[PDB]
RNA sequence: UCUGAUGGAGGAUCGAGUUGAUACUGACGUGCAAAUCGUUCAUUUCAAUCACGUUUAGGGGCGAAAGACUAAUCGAAAAG
RNA sequence: UUGUGUUGAAGCGAAAUACGUGAGUUUUCGUGGAACAUCUCCCUAGUGCAGAUCUUGGUGGAAGUAGCAACUAUUCAAAU
RNA sequence: AGCGUACCAACAACCGCAUCAGGUCUCCAAGGUUAACAGCCUCUGGUUAAAUAGAAAAAAGUAGGUAAGGGAAGUCGGCAA
RNA sequence: CUUUUUCGUGAGCUGAGCUGUGAGCUAGGCAAUAGUUCUUUAACAACAAAAAAGAGCACAAACUGUAGACGACUUUUUUGCCUCAGGGUGCUGUAAACAUGAAAGUAAACUUUACGAUCUGUUGAGGCUUAUCCCUAGUGGUAAAGUGU
């Protein structure tokens, strides 16, 4: 007979089957739609999470009950060395899907993209992308004009360079931005410039832009079904314990539906979540990156004892409201709004007045080391 | 055969361990750093080293402990792992 | 009559042990166990508890009475 | 009644240009190591199994699985 | 005079089909705290043994702890705590 | 097959000559035979032997913990990593020792000496801080080289 009491089924199913992500890296599965009247540019970026922090900015919503007053919010840290371009990939549509026709490299790549391809890099001789960099500029120009002629869809292999990080892993993560712009031939000579060069942050992304975010969720390994669907503890009198489902279906069918919660993995899961405003691109070079002009002080965005079981952030960087699926270290996936958005939040330009740098180890009461010893004075 | 001494912190190596598996987990813990630092599979600790690791009972082991490992030649080689009595851990740091 | 002591009665009280077994309708339920384990609970000067000896034997015994018990067998034991 | 056996009987394993419609019969090779038929006709019976939660014995998949969980706790060195 | 006199008495020597967490009568009874032969710790005596060990340590189970604000709205029932 | 020859393509040679190849022209003589058929052994692809010519990784191991029941997964293996130490950042809350130091008071000598919970100074001290915190070409170390192709 129908249920007593109607509520919304535990967990969505459009994110099954709850297993291990096939890889750590996050993997665009679109691009945003290609607008040809658009100079030609870069949609996505690869960072790394460093840490999160809050930061005070001054409201500007009319009608609001903030507005004109001054909120905390929470934000994180995306360490963004520059990537750089090594490649061009050229697709053309046919009625299988999108087919590659060729892939050109640089003259040059360095040995943090040759490691990708070696799982033994150390006892290795390093013959990988040696040869068949010699090819002739002939041969190069020859590939890239029947890219142009048949290609409609241009993606840049750029890569990461985590020497510049302080992670333990040295193989640079890679991956395929693609280009959207104008022509094929603009596209085309958009990537040949920047063929071999650093491409950072500042030139995919501008400040207050609305970003998709593609990572892998914080594992957990196998949990219940009380925690990884949120059903309901059975009562204490249960006899074979409580944290379980207690009827998994009806007799007939005579099986178990898919659609009914079990244990198993929880986390290591691929998301894309979408519209995380940039508040800020700091930039290496400048010494108070992490300042504000109502702070004027000279402080970097690494917190004082530095960023937990990450490190320091020593590059650039930009600083997204909100939460950000992974681990600290995870590779995070920027990606342009597959369509632009026009909403005043979208649109809105901020300006926040301080950015915390105290220890996120423990309570920390000071901001910079110097004012934690102007403070105690001298010690033993 | 060569002598050295080193020290081990045991509070990392008896972090995630019970408290009635703290100090043979210790124990453990220093036969088995002996053995990979000297590369020999034979590992000898001395009773006074046991009794220090021991000192506290099985809840506490010391959080150092300043230690001398020494091979010997009589499968050949083994080692030998002492004690060593130090009145601070400041400063020390592996010698050979 | 009232007050303070003294005194030490009671099928009096709490409570270990003993003797039991209220609840978790806990564990176990291919058990440690053909009735156990844990916590909880009842009981302790009396109709109290225990041992050995002794009496009562099957349409019989014995029963502060549940058709209970009478050698894992009881609305008629067990053996042939 | 009239036959086969140490120049290898019964039994058993695999078989056969074999015979029969079929129950079966008959042969070959191997093993075996001492008995065996009689279809000439007849007499006799404790005479024919897939089952009976059949009887006794042996053996499986389950399965290298469940499990080897009370009683706080072991460690170093040596001897045999 | 004759008979018994070893050993166990359960913790594996008894009865429970067993080297079974069960059952099975009696005597002796230290110190501290304390009302106390209670509980907890200790001296003499005994033991460090249990049908296994090592590693890892998630789900789930089982035996417990702790939980903001609310305080029986839970449930047949305040069962359990 | 020989003879007379014409037109198109490949090797080498200098738009061009020669050789070969395919088709053709004139003339000649030269073969088939297995007893009546038993699929008309005729295709494609592959392989083996013999002759002639041109032509590296992964696992394991140690480490890691962005992972994990076990597998699996993320890493590093000599500007790395592990280790300890120093520093940073925090947590706790002021260590041990000493003090004609204090201390409610007490007793014991011819004004000092003893007992004293506790308190004070040295002392924001001492202890701990990655094991899944941060920095350091700081110390020491970084091991046998096994398996598959």
């Amino acid at each position: 007979s129908h249920r007593k009491f109607e509520r919304p089924r535990h967990g969505s199913l459009g994110f099954l089957p709850r297993k291990r992500c096939k890889r750590l890296r996050g993997k665009i599965r679109s691009f945003p739609k290609d607008d040809k009247e658009k100079p030609p540019h870069f949609t996505a970026f690869m960072g790394y999470k460093a840490g999160m922090t809050h930061i005070v900015r001054e409201v500007d919503k009319p009608g609001s009950k903030l507005h004109k007053k001054e909120i905390v919010e929470a934000c994180t840290i995306i360490e963004c060395a520059p990537m750089v371009v090594v490649g061009i990939v050229g697709y053309r549509e046919t009625p299988k899907g999108l087919r590659i026709l060729s892939t050109v490299w640089a003259n040059h790549v360095s040995d943090e993209f040759r490691r990708r391809y070696y799982k033994n890099w150390y006892k290795s001789e390093k013959k990988a992308f040696t040869k068949s960099l010699n090819v002739p500029e002939a041969t190069k120009n020859c590939l890239l004009k029947r890219i142009e002629k048949y290609c409609t869809v241009l993606r840049a292999i750029c890569h990461t360079q985590p020497s510049k990080t302080p992670l333990r892993m040295k193989k640079a993560h890679i991956m395929e931005v693609q280009i959207n712009g104008g022509s094929m031939k603009e596209k085309l000579e958009f990537v040949k410039e920047m063929l071999e060069k650093n491409l950072p942050v500042s030139t995919v992304f501008n400040p207050n832009e609305m970003i998709d975010v593609i990572s892998v969720t914080k594992g957990h390994g196998t949990k219940g079904v009380v925690s990884r669907y949120g059903v309901k503890r059975l009562p204490r009198k249960t006899h074979r314990g409580l944290r379980k489902v207690a009827c998994i279906g009806a007799w007939h069918p005579a099986r178990v539906q898919f659609q009914i919660p079990r244990h198993g993995q929880k986390g290591y899961f691929h998301r894309t979540e979408r519209n995380k405003k940039i508040y800020r691109i700091g930039l290496k070079t400048d010494k108070n990156s992490a300042s504000t002009d109502a702070d004027i002080t000279e402080k970097k965005i690494t917190p004082m004892g530095g960023f937990p079981h990450y490190g320091v952030v020593n590059e650039d960087f930009l600083l997204l409201k909100g939460c950000v699926a992974g681990t600290k270290k995870r590779p995070i996936t920027l990606r342009k709004n597959i369509v632009p958005q026009v909403s005043r939040d979208a649109l809105a330009q901020v300006s926040l007045k301080f950015i915390d740098t105290s220890s996120k180890i423990g309570h920390g009461r000071f901001q910079t080391s110097e004012e934690k010893v102007k403070y105690y004075g001298p010690l033993k | 055969p060569v002598t050295k001494f080193i020290t081990i912190n045991l509070s990392k190596l008896t972090h995630k361990v019970c408290y009635k598996r703290k100090a043979p987990r210790a124990i453990k813990e220093i036969r088995s750093i002996a053995g990979k630092l000297m590369h020999t599979k034979d590992v000898r600790l001395d009773v006074k080293l046991n009794k220090f690791i021991w000192s506290k009972g099985v809840r506490n082991p010391p959080k150092r402990v300043r230690v001398k490992l020494e091979r010997k030649r009589n499968e050949k080689m083994y080692t030998i792992v002492e004690h060593v009595m130090v009145d601070s851990y400041k400063g020390l740091v592996n010698e050979c």
